[PDB]
DNA sequence: AGACACTACGAGTACATA
DNA sequence: TTTTTTTATGTACTCGTAGTGTCT
């Protein structure tokens, strides 16, 4: 029934690499309008929400909302068979017991087949709230991963401040202090690297370092990331490549 | 000052099995083994400073001749001797090819074998069993009980004993003759008395007395080296009247800077190793000494606690 | 290779099964077990046979070191045509690579048995493997060591599995209790080792008389390897051995092995040791070393079986009850010392004192003859049962906290004698129509079916519900179970 | 004595790197014809043979066929120090106790002489017999390596099915299964698949042994695979003057 | 008030990485002529001496001599917080405490302000060693590091022997032995690959493998390293930078 | 530019303690 | 005749994700 012919195995590889060490066993809910994946860690601070539409596939077809449970480690184990010149084709039937993955190469003499056994997991309800966020910023994903991994060295608590149209990332450790200051920049020659900032009221929150370290793992999906800060609601971290996107909802202390 | 001289324990360290004044039986055994060859796996146990490491070193040297450098593998407690070392390095040395005379074998000397972990000791069994025709193992330890029984089953057991007065006196006389030192009979007697069968400690005290005063006399030896700690404690516990024991504890132990923990530990050890009195009174004295030690360890260690311990011991001895 | 380069134990090693000394029954049993191995695999080990060997696909040899377990195993392996393979703790043995290798080798054939000789009519078994594991008790405790991995290996394999260890009944070796056929090699008889020593002495021109091997093997405690090493070590200097120098040889080659916590209890409670004569032979230092051989089970065993002996060191004017009371007082003092040791500040330097107060003094107080049997300490099982009951009571208390508003002990002592009358008693005096009342009472305090089952196990004395629940009609119990399951 | 001079030390480096993760102690017998080395696995499942002819050395010297017991770990440690553009020379004197390795640079006079202590390998020399194989095929070594690397991630058992001129690599593990189908296509004319299939053969091998064999996928471009229903399969990497063969035994075909 | 501004911010990173493993704590002396640093290993087997003149600092202002005692496992973390095309600024108040690092990007507008708490190191480090050596050689840093890393796998002791136009590095262990022998040549086509050697008397002394492996970690600074050896004297392993040098005084092992 | 052998530092798991 | 007994730092092992120099 479910037959989805991927554009390239590397795309699904990256979309799975985005959240390797975040969750283990999850339930992909697949419908006709797209595929949604909701995951909640044990510490109850991040909410992994992955949405991939039909326009992200070279061919996607389905006629029944179904559920596919699986582990992420075995998923990456099957994806490790992928190459750079083969496409992935996902096959699922009316009785969900095993997903069939066909690795097809342009040369029709070498075709690969693999199988993934499903596990049953208690799925969680979708969190798609649009509660108003105080400030909204957009920063290149590589630079954000760099600054996060740099500030994680000093202290395990990263302070984000949005004041006087100046973004401040502070990390006061025991050996010293850390303070990276950035200003809103708009670039006209390279429209992928820019510091976009829209502020309505000053923001000042604290976040866990390992949480941001787990979030920045999705930097391989997109060239830039959108971070929405709010003083009364979980902050949003949004990656988007061309049409499929991933979101982390971090509940601040 | 620019440089120092080698101590007499290291300078006059025996290099031939005849120079060892230790246990005659095991010494002649190892001498005949080095003469004939076919050295078996051995474990030498005993007390510190009686000629265990020197004995195996002399045996290996005499047995290997010039091939000592490439045929002897020395591993002390200062080097890593875990499961990984036994797995890799000891096995590579035992499997190493080496052309030796038809009466010699590669020797693996393991100093302080009582400190090796259980995993390494267990792995050494088949390591010494599969290469027992080109590699031999010599362990040198102080407690043979720390080595597992499977390892002891594949080797000979040589238990070294304390050195009698005559042997240490003869060795000290040889050292004095070789060093031209002025000495006297009472000085050597005091040295041997303070040595307690410890040849290394005896030579060290002799060298220290020589370099500090020049003449080896009982007065100098006693002023530079105090009397043995357990003997004064034994004389204190074996006192017949309470005032004598109290005066001994005050003058000999407390007025000289001996900590209460050391005093109570020495009293416990002496009462444990005592043989003058019966078993029940010894157990009661050990009980009282432990009751006192329980207060000494809690930070209540003073002279009053030791005085009360002596008073309770005398009350027990007071029928 | 020459002759004088190997030890006497290697040049006199058994080359066939007819030269093994003692334990003939064990070697014959293992030979029959390995012979019928293919007869056992062809019917999937369902038929055990008259020998009882054939249902287990693995064999575990256990006994003291130096009696010929590995030797006999290798001999039968070479004699029955099985392609031998050995791996032990001297090689790397972990959960990662050892498991992979052994799994790949359980149902793979041998290339050595194929290329060496496979055309003559020797046997169809040369293609098979025999995985002989030595020093099984030398692996790591946890699962990462591979003891449980090997225990599971002894369940699914197509090649015979041989396990050889020196110490069998250990916690690490618990998984091997019901998975492999156990064979125990014991102390060899004096006649076979006597003949072997006669031969190896007449071969090496070693003068030796038949009167000494008895004391030799007695002090050696059943170890032919150590005996051979002893003769090889002393024969180089003393050409002739007899009843004159045997005392020094026995005193210098005494096997100093730690005793199990059962022989320690026998030596501690031995009245002859504490006599005026035995005191100066087995000194107090040796008595403390006895406890230090195993300082974890000796005090428990002493406290368990100190009042189960007949004392022979009773002072004039002292009864058995007085000595037992003094021993129990010293046991309590040693318990206080042990609590001070195994608590904060780590006062381990008080371990020798705990030697005297806990074990030496109470045993000396009641030393004598053993009336019955040396019973194992039940304090371990009682502590485990008490911990389980405390966990269950904690669950019950945290379930009922919303209504009780009391402590754990305050709920066990006073609330349960009423919960019993509320829950279970309406079942005996009303039948099967009182189920709704019990359900309401249990939901009033958020109780569960498992909680109801655990509640009835706390009462003792004249209130033992273990038979009362059986006296309840099964219809009422089934109705209650079905009602709570809806 | 013996003095064997190589062309590039990288050749011997790759030779040792090929079969150094399966066996540890190897006996190298050097005779007037060349070097022959047979090594049994520690699990006695995979036998490794290696032949280097006299026409693979820049200069060969031998007065008597001599055996050298070598540990592959220390040999790899010694050979790792050399570069790609040096001349390697193995030297052995009378009464062999160690082997000397000369690394001589071609653009300079910097000489690096290393010593390697030999081992005592008390192993018997066995005989290898060639027999008829029901199927004999050839395919690029890198492709087989990637198939093994993809299938070993599910289980440790690899089922090989040669049937109707089709190659079927099956991996049945705990999390699903994996199948690879291969059809012989003879076209570059060098990356073709030459296959001769007489009997349809069904064997099962260990994925770990397959990985240890494909780790030597640097001595040639293709692999010579010879199958047999009752004999161990032969995996060969051909050389300019010798070969590296693995005789891997199949599992129990119950 | 110490105020230094580097031309490239990665030079300080490469300099500190040289001491990161072989030295724990440092005490930078900042004067009007440049920054000096002397440190001793925990085992006290090697001595690190770094000197960087005011030529390296794009801007420099030192009102009075300043002493900055700090830890390297934190300074390296602070330096890794920078960027490849950024500039570094060291600031210290009149009283030395809580040194401030400022990373400023030259392509975009970015300010990274980091702090580091100073530590009171009582041991002074002002010793200078200026004595003639028995042999002075100079060889490419990569060629020396290769030999060191290749001979460190054989044993834990590496013996250096200097003879008449011959440099020998010997290593004898348990798995075998090895010796690399080189001759001093003059390369006209490339000067950075030549090997120079001026000897007065033959030298023969051994070092440990760990310290020799830690020393060659500074090979990423300069393309050529100098080695000064003498009869029982701290061997001088020097990497010369375009504004100063880094010199390791290594102590041999007694035989 | 990239893939993967080599590797060293970090969480886990036990094991003694005179 | 048969299996657990707290906390406390030192010791030893292993798997282990990770950071970086090297090879098709
Ligand atoms: N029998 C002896 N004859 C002569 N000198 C001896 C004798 N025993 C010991 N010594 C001296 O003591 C020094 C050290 O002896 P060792 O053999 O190291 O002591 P030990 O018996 O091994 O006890 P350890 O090492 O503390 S376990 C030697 O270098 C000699 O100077
Ligand atoms: N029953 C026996 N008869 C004759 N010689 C024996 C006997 N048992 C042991 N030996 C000798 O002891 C040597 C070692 O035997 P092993 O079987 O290895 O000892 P073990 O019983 O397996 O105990 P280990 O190895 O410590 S587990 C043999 O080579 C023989 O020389
Ligand atoms: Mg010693
Ligand atoms: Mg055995």
């Amino acid at each position: 029934m479910l037959e989805a012919k991927f554009e390239e195995a590397s795309l699904f590889k990256r979309i799975i690499d985005g959240f390797k060490d975040c969750v283990q066993l999850v339930n992909f809910q697949c419908k006709e309008d797209g595929i949604i994946a909701q995951a909640v860690d044990d510490s109850r601070v991040l909410l992994v929400s992955l949405e991939i539409g039909v326009e992200a596939f070279q061919e996607y077809r389905c006629d029944h909302p179904v559920t596919l449970g699986m582990d992420l480690t075995s998923l990456s184990k099957i994806l490790r068979c992928g190459n750079n010149t083969d496409t992935l084709t996902l096959i699922a039937d009316n009785t969900p017991d095993s997903i069939i993955l066909l690795f097809e190469d342009t040369k029709k003499d070498r075709i690969a087949e693999y199988s993934l056994k499903l596990m049953d997991i208690d799925a969680d309800f979708l969190k798609i709230e649009e509660l108003q966020y105080d400030s909204t910023l957009s920063l290149p994903s590589s630079e954000f991963s760099k600054i996060v991994r740099d500030l994680s060295q000093l202290s395990d608590s990263i302070n984000i401040m949005i004041t006087k149209e100046t973004i401040k990332f502070v990390a006061d450790g025991d050996i010293g202090s850390g303070s990276v200051i950035i200003k809103p920049f708009v670039d006209m020659e390279h429209p992928e690297t820019s510091i976009k900032l829209e502020m309505d009221q000053p923001v000042d929150l604290t976040f866990g370092a390992k949480y941001l370290l787990d979030i920045i793992k999705g930097s391989s999906l997109s060239d830039r990331v959108g971070i929405r800060l709010s003083s009364e609601a979980p902050a949003l971290f949004q990656f988007d490549l061309k049409s499929g996107f991933l979101q982390f909802f971090l509940a601040p202390k | 000052t620019l440089s120092l001289q080698l101590p007499w324990v290291e300078k006059y360290r025996p290099q031939v099995l005849s120079d060892i004044v230790g246990n005659k039986e095991t010494i002649d055994r190892l001498q005949q083994i080095a003469k004939d060859g076919n050295m078996p796996h051995m474990i030498i146990s005993g007390m510190p400073g009686i000629g265990k490491t020197t004995s195996v070193h002399c045996l290996a040297h005499e047995l290997l001749g010039r091939s000592y450098a490439d045929g002897v593998l020395e591993l002390n407690a200062s080097d890593d001797r875990g499961i990984d070392v036994v797995r890799n390095q000891i096995k590579h040395f035992a499997q190493k090819k080496l052309h030796l005379p038809p009466g010699k074998h590669k020797i693996v000397i393991l100093d302080e074998a009582d400190s090796m972990t259980a995993g390494a000791q267990q792995a050494l069994r088949r390591t010494m069993e599969l290469y027992s025709n080109s590699t031999r193992f010599a362990f040198a330890c102080n407690q043979s009980n720390k080595i597992i029984e499977p390892l002891q089953s594949r080797c000979a057991i040589l238990r070294y004993s304390k050195l009698s007065d005559e042997d240490v006196l003869k060795r000290l006389l040889q050292i004095i003759k070789l060093e031209d030192v002025k000495y006297t009979n009472d000085g050597l007697e005091a040295i041997i008395f303070t040595a307690e069968g410890d040849m290394r400690q005896a030579i060290n005290n002799l060298q220290s007395t020589v370099a500090g005063h020049g003449l080896v006399n009982a007065d100098n030896v006693f002023k530079i080296v105090d009397s043995p700690h357990p003997l004064i404690v034994k004389k204190m516990l074996l006192a017949s009247n309470l005032e004598d024991s109290i005066q001994i504890l005050r003058t000999d132990l407390w007025k000289k800077g001996y900590s209460s923990i050391d005093i109570v530990t020495t009293s416990f050890r002496v009462t444990k190793n005592l043989a003058q009195v019966k078993e029940s009174v010894r157990l009661e004295m050990i009980k009282e000494i432990g009751l006192t030690h329980m207060r000494i360890l809690e930070g209540v260690g003073t002279y009053l606690q030791l005085a009360s311990m002596l008073a309770k011991i005398h009350k027990l001895n007071n029928k | 290779v020459r002759e004088e380069d190997k030890l006497w134990t290697v040049k006199y090693a058994p080359t066939n099964l007819q030269q093994v000394c003692g334990n003939k029954g064990s070697v014959m049993k293992l030979k029959n077990w390995l012979a019928n191995w293919e007869n056992s695999k062809k019917n999937s080990f369902k038929h055990a046979g008259k020998d009882g060997s054939g249902v287990f696909r693995a064999a575990m040899l256990y006994g003291p070191p130096g009696i010929g377990k590995t030797t006999a195993a290798h001999l039968v392996a070479q004699e029955l045509g099985y392609d031998i393979l050995e791996q032990n703790a001297s090689d790397v043995r972990s959960k990662t690579l050892l498991n992979a290798g052994v799994k790949n080798a359980l149902d793979n054939m041998s290339v050595v048995g194929y290329f060496k000789h496979n055309e003559e009519a020797q046997n169809l078994n040369g293609k098979h493997f025999v995985i002989i594991m030595d020093e099984v008790d030398g692996m790591s405790g946890g699962d990462r060591g591979g003891v449980g991995q090997l225990a599971q290996f002894c369940r699914k394999t197509s090649t015979p599995l041989i396990l050889i260890c020196n110490e069998r009944n250990l916690p690490k070796m618990r998984p091997f209790d019901r998975v492999c056929l156990d064979i125990q090699f014991r102390r060899p008889d004096a006649n076979s080792i006597k003949s072997r020593l006669m031969t190896i002495a007449i071969r090496e021109k070693f003068k030796l008389d038949p009167n000494v091997i008895d004391r030799l093997i007695q002090t050696t405690r059943g170890d032919i390897r150590q005996v051979i090493n002893l003769l090889s070590t002393i024969s180089t200097t003393t050409k002739t051995i007899n009843h004159e120098n045997i005392n020094e040889i026995s005193k210098a080659w005494e096997k100093n092995i730690a005793l199990k916590p059962f022989d320690i209890a026998h030596k501690m409670l031995d009245g002859q040791i504490y006599s005026d004569i035995g005191s100066r032979n087995f000194t107090l230092n040796d008595k403390i070393a006895l406890y230090f051989d195993d300082f974890d089970f000796t005090p428990l065993m002493i406290q368990e079986n100190y009042l189960s002996t007949r004392p022979s060191v009773l002072k004039p004017g002292q009864s058995h009850l007085e000595a037992v009371a003094e021993a129990a007082n010293c046991i309590s003092l040693g318990d206080i010392v042990e609590k001070k040791i195994r608590s904060s500040e780590q006062l381990w330097s008080l371990l020798p004192l705990h030697a005297v107060l806990s074990s030496v003094y109470p045993a000396s107080k009641v030393a004598g003859h053993m009336a019955g049997r040396i019973n194992f300490t039940a304090w371990l099982g009682q502590n485990s049962k008490s911990a389980k009951y405390y966990r269950l009571l904690q669950e019950i208390h945290y379930h009922t906290r919303l209504g009780t508003s009391t402590d754990k002990i305050g709920l066990r002592l006073d609330y349960l004698p009423t919960f019993r009358k509320r829950l279970l008693d309406p079942f005996l005096k009303q039948g099967a129509d009182a189920i709704s009342s019990v359900i309401e009472v249990m939901d009033d305090y958020y109780l569960t079916k498992e909680d109801w089952d655990s509640i009835m196990e706390f009462f003792v004395g004249p209130d033992v519900t273990t038979a009362i629940i059986k006296k309840i009609p099964a219809t009422v119990k089934s109705g209650f179970t079905r009602k709570y399951n809806s």
